[PDB]
C-alpha cells in the first residue's frame, strides 16, 4: 500500500498520483 | 518534497498538495 511505498521506503510522485482521485 | 520518507500527517499533507482539487484516498491498512 501507500505506507509500505512511501513511508517504509521513499515516495515518489508517480507512486502519489496513483492515490488521486 | 514528494522523494522521500513521507509518514503519518506528513504523506496526508503530499497528497494534499500533489492532487488538489481532485482530492484523493489515504488508506494506511491497504
Amino acid at each position: 500500500g501507500i505506507v509500505e511505498q512511501c513511508c517504509t521506503s521513499i515516495c515518489s510522485l508517480y507512486q502519489l498520483e496513483n492515490y488521486c482521485n | 518534497f514528494v522523494n522521500q520518507h513521507l509518514c503519518g500527517s506528513h504523506l496526508v499533507e503530499a497528497l494534499y498538495l500533489v492532487c488538489g482539487e481532485r482530492g484523493f484516498f489515504y488508506t494506511p491498512k491497504a
